[PDB]
RNA sequence: GGGAAGCCUACCUCAAGAUAAGAUUUCCCUAGGACUUUAUGUCCUCUAAAGAGCCGUUCGAGACUAGGACGUUGAUAGGUU
RNA sequence: GUACUCUGGGGAUAACAGGCUGAUACCGCCCAAGAGUUCAUAUCGACGGCGGUGUUUGGCACCUCGAUGUCGGCUCAUCUCAUCCUGGGGCUGAAGCAGGUCCCAAGGGUAUGGCUGUUCGCCAUUUAAAGAGGUACGCGAGCUGGGUUUAGAACGUCGUGA
RNA sequence: GAAAACAAUCCAGACCGCCAGCUAAGGCCCCAAAAUCAUAGUUAAGUGGGAAACGAUGUGGGAAGGCAUAGACAGCUAUAGUCGAGUCGGCCUGCGCGGAAGAUGUAACGGG
């Protein structure tokens, strides 16, 4: 009919690079999730992926407020009896910052095949260097 | 140390202090006056 | 650490002057030939690759033939790596040999092997479960598992429950063994105690890491 | 700053279906025509290597599988000494 | 009268287990007259007061009566900490050796026999210790069937008798 | 439609069709439609997002008192001496803190 949905073949995916130094995790993750889902484009379609690629550098410099550095705890469960594993943000940001960003953005993306497709477009690196110079990403601040 | 919800000064050598959000009483004279809680 | 690859040859005894009988296992060692050296630059970790034994030409594929020819050593029946540090790599080069003199009498070592396979086994043998009454009205329940869980709470069987299954035929390491003899002429190591596996099996001897 | 049989490492085993499917060494394949819906396109003619499996003699491997050794350039099994 | 029993029905309505509640039960706190040779608060603590748990005896009848079949033992377990041993600490009416009380800590470990069907309980002898609880008072399409609750028979008692 | 799920709660009473508009309860950072809206304050406990008697120099705002630079309070010297301005002890009131131990798995904002 007259309201047309975006065709996946016709979608273009740009590449942006973001520095995470001295930024709040949640308020950065909201913008990251928005851009990954594609809400910023006027051709937004709920059943199609129209987002852009987002590279995150300096991930270990991400900050939290209050006492959350010591008090925010991350959990997982091995399906063995009594197998609950428990850690802290201070240790997790030192060990696997990519896990920090992955959890933060997964919590905000939809839960399904399309959400799994969208999350693959986020690239997270601890250092200030990334291996995608061939894609010529543009600087984006959010 | 006495751990108890109600903590008060016992004598003039007792002092009330706060440490990391915990209320304690420290006595210079009588060690048995040392208290923590509440 | 750098170690040796050998074959289990059997058990025997050694008599001391006082007359004490020391049980021992014999490990025959064909001297190990170095095939490749791995480094941080090329592989990201430091290891030494060795081969031992012999293999007839018809059983060596072309790829392995080229791999052996690059190091200029004869093909063996197996290839194994030892993780090493910077110091150990010194004096080691492709084409070199590790014989038997790497060890000394009285040194504590660890021995790794492949255990004998017992096939499919039950709880009594695999997990040391206790049997039920043989008499006093027991019908058909002597070596059975018994109860395997609770009631509707939790309503399932917890994962990792001990049950009947395959037993043996696994990698096993024994620590705290002592070198009783280092026969260079015969190229054998005689170690105190028992080691995993059957006669004719491949075994790995390494310096102990708990010392 | 100190600080516990407690936590993360440390010892043993498994582990890239880790779909994020990783790394290293070595080896193999280097031919022609027709057609159209112009494409890692479909057909024929010619070639099929490095290897893997089937099959056999078997095992200290094994429910069946899987796994290990060997098949005349041989000691894999039986016999014989 | 029926336990020699039978049919139509009900979870509209009891016994087991689950559910709501927490009078009762267990545990933790507030006040401090007193006991502590003098000193309330080392150890206790009168008369009174406020909470927590869902571990007891109970209340209600919400699920199951075209069926949710078990008291104890055996076998195999998993979890909580209000911690029995082991580990780290404060106070002491802590000389030392040993104790008392409180805080942190759940990694591992945490008896065999005599008697009764016993769960318990008393007893003998060990151990560093022989912890308290939840899981349909864990576990009977995994085992047993001693207690208990069909049909036989006997005693005491009750009834004229069944 | 809202309260995550949720006969008995809040809004609202479905004749049928529309890829049109305005509102109710409830909401506007993302899952997920709408303010990363504007001006003043409070909270530091993730309180918000379970909670009692009672305990406390947590932090704000009020109406009153004793003392005091002819020298107040706290420290030091043997009621006095040098320091050189605020200092003491109560009554209300907003928001916060301890009291706070359980059994498959974080499990007391639906999640981030
Ligand atoms: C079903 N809906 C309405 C709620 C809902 O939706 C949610 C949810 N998570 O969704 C739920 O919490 C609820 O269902 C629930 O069950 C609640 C409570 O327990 C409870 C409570 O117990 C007491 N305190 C007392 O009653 C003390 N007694 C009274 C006098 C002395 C003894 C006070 C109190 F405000 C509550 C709140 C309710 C809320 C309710
Ligand atoms: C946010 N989430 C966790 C809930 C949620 O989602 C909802 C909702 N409607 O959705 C809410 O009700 C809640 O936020 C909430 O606030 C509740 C309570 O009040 C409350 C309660 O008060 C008392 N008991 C007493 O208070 C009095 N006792 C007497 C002695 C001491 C205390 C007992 C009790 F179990 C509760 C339940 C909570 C539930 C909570
Ligand atoms: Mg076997
Ligand atoms: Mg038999
Ligand atoms: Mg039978
Ligand atoms: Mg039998
Ligand atoms: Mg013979
Ligand atoms: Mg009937
Ligand atoms: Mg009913
Ligand atoms: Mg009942
Ligand atoms: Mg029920
Ligand atoms: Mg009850
Ligand atoms: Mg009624
Ligand atoms: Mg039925
Ligand atoms: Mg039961
Ligand atoms: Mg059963
Ligand atoms: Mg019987
Ligand atoms: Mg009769
Ligand atoms: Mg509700
Ligand atoms: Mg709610
Ligand atoms: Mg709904
Ligand atoms: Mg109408
Ligand atoms: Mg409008
Ligand atoms: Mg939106
Ligand atoms: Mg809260
Ligand atoms: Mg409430
Ligand atoms: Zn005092």
């Amino acid at each position: 009919m007259k309201t047309l949905s975006a065709k996946p073949a016709e979608v273009q995916h740009d590449w942006f690079v973001v520095d995470a130094t001295g930024k709040t995790l949640g308020r950065l993750a909201t913008e990251i999730a928005r851009r990954l889902r594609g809400k910023h484009k006027t051709s937004y379609t709920p059943h199609v992926d129209t987002g852009d690629y987002i590279i995150v550098i300096n991930a270990e410099q991400v900050q939290v407020t209050g006492n959350k550095a010591l008090d925010k705890k991350y959990y997982r469960h091995t399906e063995f009896p009594g197998g609950l594993k428990e850690t802290n943000f201070e240790k997790l940001v030192a060990h696997k910052p990519e896990e920090i960003f992955e959890r933060a953005v997964k919590g905000m993306l939809p839960k399904g095949p399309l959400g799994y497709a969208m999350i693959k477009k986020m690239k997270v690196y601890a250092g200030s260097e990334h291996p995608h110079a061939a894609q010529q990403p543009q600087v984006l601040d959010i | 140390m006495k751990v108890q919800a109600s903590v008060k000064k016992i004598c003039g050598s007792c002092k009330v202090i706060r440490r990391n959000g915990v209320i304690r009483v420290i006595c210079s004279a009588e060690p048995r006056h040392k208290q923590r809680q509440g | 650490a750098i170690g040796l690859v050998g074959r289990k040859c059997g058990m025997t005894r050694i008599f001391t002057d006082a007359g004490v009988s020391v049980p021992v296992t014999v490990i025959e060692v064909d001297p190990n030939r170095i095939t490749q050296i791995k480094t941080l630059e090329t592989d990201g970790y430091q290891a030494v690759q060795v081969t031992t034994g012999e293999r007839r030409e018809s059983r060596v594929t072309n790829a392995q033939k080229g791999h052996f020819a690059k190091a200029g050593v004869a093909a063996g029946r197996l290839v194994k790596e030892f993780r090493v540090t910077e110091a150990e790599l010194e004096g080691r080069e492709v084409g070199g040999t590790i014989g038997v003199d790497l060890f000394t009498v009285g040194q504590i070592v660890d021995v790794t092997g492949q255990s004998k396979g017992k096939g499919f086994q039950g709880g009594v043998k695999r997990w040391n479960f206790r049997t039920q009454d043989a008499t006093h009205g027991n019908s058909v329940s002597h070596r059975v598992l018994g109860s395997t869980g609770q009631n509707q709470t939790p309503g399932r069987v917890f994962k990792g429950k001990k049950m009947a299954g395959h037993l043996g035929d696994e990698r096993v390491t024994v620590q705290g063994l002592e070198i009783v003899s280092v026969d260079t002429e015969r190229s054998v190591l005689v170690v105190k105690g028992a080691i995993p596996g059957a006669t004719g099996g491949d075994v790995i001897v390494r310096p102990t890491i708990k010392a």
